């Protein structure tokens, strides 16, 4: 499997800042249209994937309604860097975030999965 | 490889010549696509003439007087790369004597690259009637035989100097 | 002493011993060696059973010895195993009988033997989990026997006093480690299992041994080691100072669109083909092509300027940017790996004119150092093995048959015939090729089977004569049995084994003496040196699989940085085979083509640390070996007045001269005869008329020296028949060119023999006349030595033949020059069909292979020169068939046969030949009174008194000023805490010219500048603190006046800084003037007595290395001359390309100093050989010249590049390494 590093639970006091920190590593360089990073999120485990950030040729945030404007980037991919940061987080935000990197000419895809819960 | 040496100052009368102009790109591996046009003013006479235009495989000449019937190709045969842009002139007269020109339009080809280079060569020949020997051959023959005439002299004169003193040690013995 | 003497180990006795220590080594007796005879047989209830110490010694102490039944001794501590079990316990004693026995010996070696097979399986399958738990419980289960045997820590003889059981007690801890919880670096973990594969060091006998003495060497070769490291940084220094960002040029575009800029594209373009789209990439290459500013280096194609920008070359590894660079550079340079490229590189970025840097370089470094090391090796182990020399010392019918087949046998005549059948088979094997019409293959078959029956019929004759007992008690005799069966079986029931008949040619060794002594080396690498070869190969096996392990996950995971189509590249560490190999090419000097893809792959400290250690290591033992072999195989009459005054006019020192400057000046006018000479018509004038003076000048000194010395006295000298031979050659030509109807064939044919005429030099200069004469004594040995050299590559290139006879036909297609993939066109029928439908295929041979036996020679040599053997390893390991395409590495196994042939050619006989050599310059050497044989006379008087100069007295060391304030400087100056300050000071000053790096910050370079200003401000003051003390016997000292120079040199490279930024502006002369500074960092040596020794063997080599270098220059220049005539206008192809061509004297001098270290001269030799379209044009036109065709002579390149090479090893690699080792020796002796 890909090495990619997560907290695989991130424990966050509701209001605060929640930056969501994983590490992809493979070999090579990166490249701008060859590297690819999704990032998902589901409210529980069995639930639904809905893809809110991906990476293709640049940034594209999706803007979902249940994040409002919270989401964005926090993460310098060529330094194997794909975090996320969830301003202001909200007890709706409690879930799993899924980081999937896909890296030319790396065949593998590497996964992430963090547990994010939301204090009081 | 290419050499760039340069043309000939003395035409004869009623001979051949050939007028050298050699302009070889900077690098041999490259592959250019080269034509050339001859441009000339008789001697006294201020202004430039085309003559004639060298394209990619067939020779165009103006219709000029002093040029035509006498001019024949001498570059490069057949190559399109030309790197070789040489007139010869048959039948010299006393109208090819003056200043020539050389244009080069040389259009090298690269990988997303094409570039037009032009060079121009200029030749200026003065026609004559009998072949004049140059002063550096002539000067140099001079200068071989005035070292081996004092050689020769250096030589002897030790010689019979070695000599007389030969013959006095003998005398004494 | 008694067979009655020695008693068992008793408690009785025991208590005595307890006693003595209450009161209170045997060479022979030492633990693991034999018992001496003097004791005679142990009896049989004794054996393997604990005894009296019998050594009085170690009787004091609390020990005990136990014998093996082979009378080896074992030394064990009487104190209870850890507190726990006496010796005279009952499982001791078990666990003691067990311990010292061969047949356990044997088991633990066996059992790590197939560890070792086992460890090569690079991917191994599921079962070998088991296959590890018994190894592991194997060695867990000795360690704890011999655990129970000697005590974990108590005692003096316990189990950890002695290293190489630590070993095995780390081996067995990092198994356990691996079994239980383990940590996640599970390669570079289950990497730290080889050392099983170092156990059988200790446990085989002898290679503890071995090993001890590959120690011992390191030892003395700290010092040297020393000086390679201070000399790889001065001169890393050096190159970082001159090529600082020299190989980042590059030739950028120049009509650029859409405003983008140098910075916009390089910011936005990553990949090799956006790079391209840019800078120039010259058709093929991974790296942009180098540019230059400067009028020499040159040059890129118009439409292109050059600016330094990008990555460097080679990934980026190639370079002097930092000063680790430059380091990792100038090792390349001084291992001579590679560094043609370096070479070219270099040259093409800065300027053909640091050829002078390159030659400096290699010269000093490479050459200087290497032959250091080769000689200090070889003192240390030549005094090693005296040391040791010294310390140690029908019936009757059948009766009647066998009578007449006595009889018959003929022995006087018989042998001689059967050599005679021998060479004549050789010969009739050799002739053999691919292109073979049916009737000579028929006639080579039946020649085969005619050898084979009569080896046969001979030896059942020899059997029946002497027949099978006495007969096979022979090995000359069951060696031609054993060729014979392998002949038979081949009768009428594969081409390797084909192959194997050549061996019988060693039936000569018995008559000639110089295959004896190849026979002799050949068998003393598996005989008195057996432990120090298998040493060799484990540590090779230890490094092919310590590669595989650390970099074959990478290799395949990470193709794409080292190869375009992601697949492996044909030198990789996937596999067991190839990782070998890649080990064996670092043993071979070939470490960084590697180096590179394993560094792109799998990180540069990890490949770095494993290549050092790999060339390192391996070449240490490969050299001790190549020394160890070498060593062991040693040990009125006016006619009469007119004939006194042209004589006293002969021998006239002016005439002398005068006639040395005309052979100067006739040798330069050849220079300038190049391509470039229908330019330069005036020079061209001035130099046609020059001959003519020069040979009518040569005339007369050839009638004179012929009027004064007669017939008899000038024709019974090779020198004046030398002269003679090239006036003549020169009036020949001067009376064809005078004459006319003379510009046909030979005479212009000829017209090139006046490359020659530097020849007449060797005659009057002394310091070429002594290595002439030194050589030309030599030449009887090259000449034998050279001839089995031939018969055995004779052996190998009819082996090579047989196998890749016509088999490395290709279907390349020309545009890119790629083997087609085999799948479609798979052979040469369908390759023709191929060629008819499209325009660009071809199918090409390799110019250089194995379809004769000469184009087998010259193969051989580039296999066993290393320059030149992988195009053909490459095509040899793809060979399919003889009219097949070939298919990726389908054989593989070939590189088994280079591999062998490099082991036994090129290591053995150039062993061979060095030993030859060597020894026959000491025989010249003791012939001619003692006195070193490559020095002439005033040399002689400059080489002893400079040798007057290694004196040990001590000088009277000042007369101390009595003004006081003076003599407390005087002390102060003199303290010797002061002198170490000081040289603290320097090395200081070292590591600030060390930090220096190319793009660097402002702030940083303004900061080094003050850091040196303040340098040199310490520096001039303690000088003129050290004036100021000594004002008179200051410069009485050569190191001190060194000093005073460099601090000058210093302070004016400052000045000069100085007055070039006010008026002048020149980036090269600013670096050059720059270059001061090493000045004040050579101040080392003179602490560093070490280093001073060395520099002392070196400036005693000094004139003998210069009057070589003077024979290997006119070497050089004859055949610059005879280059720059013949190999003119040939093809740009590979080697031969705008830079380094042999076009003008420039680039010839630089290809032939290239090929000087032999290196390139295959890539040199390739367009050379290409004639016959459509591998060349014999008419082309040339702009500017009228000689025609761009294709050279293939036999004259073969003979040209051969003898450079043959000749330049000889003067290079033979007289430089002896006066080297002579000159040392001088050196360190006294
Ligand atoms: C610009 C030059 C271009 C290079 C051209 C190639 C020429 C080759 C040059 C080789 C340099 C070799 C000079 C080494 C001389 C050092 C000898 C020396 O100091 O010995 C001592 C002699 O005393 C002297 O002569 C002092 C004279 C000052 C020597 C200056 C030393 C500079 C060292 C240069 C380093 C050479 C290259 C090193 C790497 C670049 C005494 O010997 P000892 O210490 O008693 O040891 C006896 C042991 N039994
Ligand atoms: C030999 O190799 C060249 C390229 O290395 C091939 O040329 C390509 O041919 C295809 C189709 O014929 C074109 O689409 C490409 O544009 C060509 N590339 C170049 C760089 O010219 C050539 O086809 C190969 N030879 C054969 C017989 O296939
Ligand atoms: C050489 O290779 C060709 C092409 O693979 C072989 O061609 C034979 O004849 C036709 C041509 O394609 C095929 O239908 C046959 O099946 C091929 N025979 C075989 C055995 O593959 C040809 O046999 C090969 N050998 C030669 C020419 O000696
Ligand atoms: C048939 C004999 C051919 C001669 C073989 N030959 C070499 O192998 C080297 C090339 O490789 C070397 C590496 C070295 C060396 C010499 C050489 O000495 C220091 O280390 C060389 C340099 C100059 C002329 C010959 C040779
Ligand atoms: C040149 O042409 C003239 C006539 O115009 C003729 O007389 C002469 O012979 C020609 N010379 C040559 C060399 O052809
Ligand atoms: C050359 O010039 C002269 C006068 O300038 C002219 O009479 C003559 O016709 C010219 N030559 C030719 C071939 O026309
Ligand atoms: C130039 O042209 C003449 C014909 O007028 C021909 O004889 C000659 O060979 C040519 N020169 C070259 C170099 O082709
Ligand atoms: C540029 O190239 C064109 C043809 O592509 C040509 O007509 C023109 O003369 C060239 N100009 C220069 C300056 O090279
Ligand atoms: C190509 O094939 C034709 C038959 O169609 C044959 O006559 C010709 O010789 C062939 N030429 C080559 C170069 O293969």
């Amino acid at each position: 499997s890909m090495e990619v590093t997560v907290p695989a639970t991130l424990n966050v006091l509701n209001g605060s800042d929640a930056r969501l920190p994983c590490t992809f590593n493979s070999c090579y360089t990166v490249n701008h249209k060859q590297f690819s990073l999704n990032w998902t999120y589901q409210e529980c485990n069995n639930c639904s994937e809905e893809m809110f950030l991906q990476f293709r040729m640049k940034i594209i945030n999706l803007k979902l309604e249940r994040f409002q404007d919270r989401v964005e980037f926090s993460g310098n991919p060529s330094k194997y860097d794909v975090s996320v940061m969830l301003r202001n987080v909200q007890p709706e935000d409690e879930g799993i975030y899924n980081c999937y990197i896909m890296n030319p000419p790396d065949r593998h895809r590497g996964h992430g999965k963090i547990h994010l819960q939301v204090l009081m | 490889g290419c050499v760039e040496v340069d043309s000939e100052t003395e035409a004869v009368y009623g001979m051949t010549f050939k007028i050298l102009c050699i302009s070889c790109k900077r690098r041999s591996e490259t592959n250019a696509e080269t034509f050339t046009e001859w441009t000339f003013r008789q001697k006294g006479t201020e202004e430039f003439v085309k003559i004639l235009r060298y394209e990619n495989e067939v020779l165009q000449l103006e219709e000029d007087e002093r040029f035509e019937g006498r001019v024949v190709w001498n570059g490069s045969r057949g190559t399109k790369d030309l790197q070789d842009l040489s007139i010869f002139i048959t039948n010299v007269t006393y109208n090819h004597s003056g200043d020539y020109e050389c244009h080069v339009y040389r259009l090298l080809f690269f990988e997303n690259y094409e570039h037009n280079t032009s060079v121009v060569k200029k030749i200026h020949i003065e026609v004559v009637d009998k072949a004049n020997r140059d002063m550096a051959s002539i000067v140099s023959e001079i200068m071989m035989y005035v070292l081996i005439v004092v050689l020769t002299i250096w030589l002897v004169a030790e010689m019979i100097y070695c000599y007389k003193k030969i013959a006095a040690a003998t005398e004494t013995a | 002493p008694g067979p009655q003497s020695f008693v068992h180990f008793t408690k009785q006795s025991l208590a005595l011993i307890e006693q003595r220590i209450a009161e209170r080594p045997s060479s022979d007796l030492e633990a693991g060696k034999q018992l001496p005879f003097i004791y005679g047989d142990i009896p049989p209830g004794m054996v393997s059973e604990p005894l009296e110490d019998l050594d009085p010694y170690y009787a004091d102490k609390k020990t005990f010895i136990v014998l093996n039944k082979g009378k080896t001794i074992f030394r064990f501590n009487a104190t209870p195993a850890l507190y726990m079990l006496s010796p005279f316990s009952p499982l001791r004693r078990i666990s003691i009988k067990i311990l010292v026995h061969s047949l356990f010996s044997m088991l633990i070696m066996c059992t790590i033997l197939t560890n070792c097979i086992f460890m090569t399986m690079n991917n191994p399958p599921d079962w070998t989990k088991n296959v590890e738990y018994t190894f592991t419980g194997i060695y867990t289960f000795e360690s704890l026997v011999k655990i129970l045997a000697r005590g974990f820590c108590v005692g003096e003889f316990t189990f950890l006093r002695d290293p190489w059981n630590w070993l095995d007690f780390v081996v067995i801890v990092f198994a356990y480690l691996t079994e239980f919880v383990n940590l996640g670096n599970v390669s570079a973990l289950r990497t730290f299992r080889v050392l099983r594969a170092l156990k059988t060091i200790s446990v085989i006998p002898g290679l503890k041994t071995i090993v001890g003495a590959l120690i011992q060497s390191v030892k003395k070769l700290s010092d040297v080691m020393i000086l390679t490291v201070f000399c790889l940084s001065v001169f890393a220094l050096i190159g970082l100072q001159l090529f600082m960002g020299n190989l980042k040029h590059k030739c950028f575009r120049n009509s650029l669109e859409n405003n983008e800029t140098l910075e916009s594209i390089m910011n936005t373009l990553e990949s090799e083909e956006d790079f391209r789209k840019y800078f120039y990439y010259l058709e093929g290459s991974k790296d942009a092509l180098l540019c230059g500013f400067s009028t020499d280096s040159g040059q890129c194609p118009e439409g292109y300027t050059c600016v330094k920008i990008g990555r460097n070359p080679d990934y980026g590894y190639t370079s002097f940017d930092t000063f680790s660079w430059a380091f990792l550079a100038l090792f390349r340079l001084m291992t001579q790996d590679y560094w043609e490229n370096l070479y070219q590189q270099t040259l093409r970025a800065a300027g053909k004119t640091y050829m002078i840097f390159f030659v400096v370089v290699i010269f000093l470094g490479s050459f200087y150092l290497i032959n250091l090391i080769l000689a200090v090796v070889a003192m240390a182990y030549e005094e090693q093995n005296q040391a040791n020399i010294e310390e140690a010392k029908c019936s009757p019918y059948w009766i009647k048959f066998k009578k007449c087949i006595y009889f018959i046998v003929m022995d006087p005549f018989v042998d001689l015939a059967i050599t005679i059948c021998i060479v004549l088979n050789t010969l009739f094997m050799a002739m053999e090729h691919h292109p073979m019409t049916e009737e000579f293959k028929n006639v080579l078959a039946i020649g085969n089977l005619v050898f084979t029956g009569i080896f046969a019929a001979e030896m059942v004759l020899k059997l029946i004569a002497m027949d099978p007992y006495e007969y096979f008690q022979v090995g000359w005799n069951i060696f031609d049995s054993l060729i014979v069966t392998l002949s038979l079986v081949e009768l009428f029931l594969l081409s390797v084994l084909r192959s194997f008949r050549l061996l019988r040619v060693f039936k000569l060794a018995k008559s000639w003496p110089t295959l004896n002594m190849l026979i002799k080396i050949i068998g003393n690498s598996v005989g008195a040196l057996g432990n120090l070869t298998l040493v060799l190969a484990i540590i090779v096996f230890i490094f092919a699989v310590v590669g595989m392990q650390l970099f074959g996950k990478s290799y395949k995971e990470c193709v794409c940085k080292i190869n375009d189509d992601c697949t492996l590249p044909r030198w990789h560490m996937n596999d067991f085979f190839h990782s070998f190999l890649i080990v064996f090419r670092v043993l071979c000097g070939e470490w960084i083509e590697t180096m590179w893809d394993c560094m792109e792959v799998a990180g540069q400290a990890m490949c770095l640390i494993v290549y050092m250690m790999v060339m390192v290591i391996g070449n240490l033992v490969v050299l001790n070996l190549f020394l160890a072999l070498l060593l062991s195989s040693f040990s009125g009459k006016i006619w009469w007045n007119i004939r006194k005054t042209c004589y006293k006019i002969v021998e006239h020192s002016w005439f002398e001269s005068f006639i040395v400057l005309m052979i100067l000046l006739s040798s330069g006018a050849l220079a300038f005869e190049d391509i470039y000479i229908e330019r330069k018509k005036t020079i061209k004038i001035i130099l046609e008329y020059a001959d003519k003076i020069f040979t009518y000048i040569f005339i007369l000194e050839m009638l004179l020296k012929w009027i004064a010395y007669g017939y008899k006295t000038y024709f019974t000298n090779a020198w004046c028949w030398l002269d003679f031979l090239i006036v003549d050659v020169s009036l020949v030509t001067l009376v064809a060119n005078t004459l006319g109807y003379s510009d046909l064939g030979p005479i212009k044919s000829l017209r090139t023999l006046r490359a020659l005429r530097p020849l007449r030099a060797l005659s009057r200069f002394e310091g070429m006349r002594v290595v002439v004469n030194a050589l030309i004594g030599a030449i009887p040995s090259i000449m034998n030595v050279l001839l089995v050299c031939l018969i055995f590559w004779l052996i190998f290139s009819i082996m090579g033949v047989n196998l890749f006879a016509g088999k490395f036909y290709e279907c390349i297609n020309t545009t890119d020059g790629s083997r087609f993939p085999a799948s479609q066109v798979p052979n040469r029928s369908e390759c023709f069909a191929l060629m008819n439908v499209s325009q660009n295929v071809r199918w090409k041979n390799l110019k250089v292979n194995f379809d004769n036996v000469g184009l087998g020679y010259l193969s051989l040599l580039q296999v066993a020169t290393f320059k030149g053997w992988t195009i053909i390893m490459y095509a040899a390991v793809d060979s399919v068939n003889v009219d097949k395409q070939p298919k990726y590495e389908y054989s593989l196994y070939m590189y088994i046969y280079f591999v062998v042939f490099i082991i036994f050619g090129s290591f053995f006989t150039l062993n061979l030949f060095i030993g030859v050599i060597i020894d026959n310059f000491n025989q010249q050497k003791k012939k001619l009174g003692g006195q070193d044989i490559f020095m002439t006379e005033e040399q002689k008087k400059y080489y002893n008194a400079m040798k007057k100069l290694g004196s040990k007295k001590p000088q009277k060391p000042i007369p101390r000023p009595g003004n006081k304030i003076q003599g407390c400087i005087f002390d102060l100056v003199t303290n010797q805490a002061f002198d170490i300050s000081i040289m603290v000071l320097i090395c200081l000053n070292m590591v600030t010219m060390m930090v220096e790096k190319e793009g660097q910050s402002q702030h940083m370079t303004e900061v080094l500048y003050w850091i040196n200003v303040v340098f040199i401000i310490l520096f001039t003051g303690e000088c003129v603190l050290k004036l100021i003390s000594l004002r008179h016997y200051y410069f009485t000292v050569g190191w001190n006046i060194f000093d005073f120079v460099v601090v000058i040199i210093s302070i004016v490279g400052m000045f000069l800084a100085d007055l070039i930024e006010t008026y002048f502006v020149s980036p090269t002369l600013f670096r050059v003037i720059r270059l001061a500074r090493i000045g004040r960092i050579l101040r080392l040596v003179k602490g560093a007595k070490g280093i001073r020794t060395l520099l002392f063997a070196l400036m005693m080599s000094l004139p003998a290395l210069f009057n070589i270098g003077l024979l290997l220059f006119l070497v050089m220049f004859i055949y610059a001359i005879f280059g720059m005539s013949n190999f003119a206008y040939v093809k740009k192809e590979d080697g031969i390309n705008d830079m380094f061509n042999f076009e003008t004297f420039g680039n010839s001098m630089i290809c032939l100093f290239q090929i000087t270290t032999s290196a390139g001269w295959d890539g040199l030799l390739a367009p050379i050989l290409n004639s016959k379209p459509p591998d060349c044009d014999p008419k082309k036109v040339h702009p500017g010249s009228s000689v025609e065709g761009d294709c050279g002579n293939p036999s004259v390149g073969i003979f040209y590049f051969v003898s450079y090479i043959i000749i330049s090893f000889l003067v290079v690699v033979n007289m430089y390494i002896a006066v080297i080792l002579e000159n040392f020796s001088v050196a360190t002796e006294e």
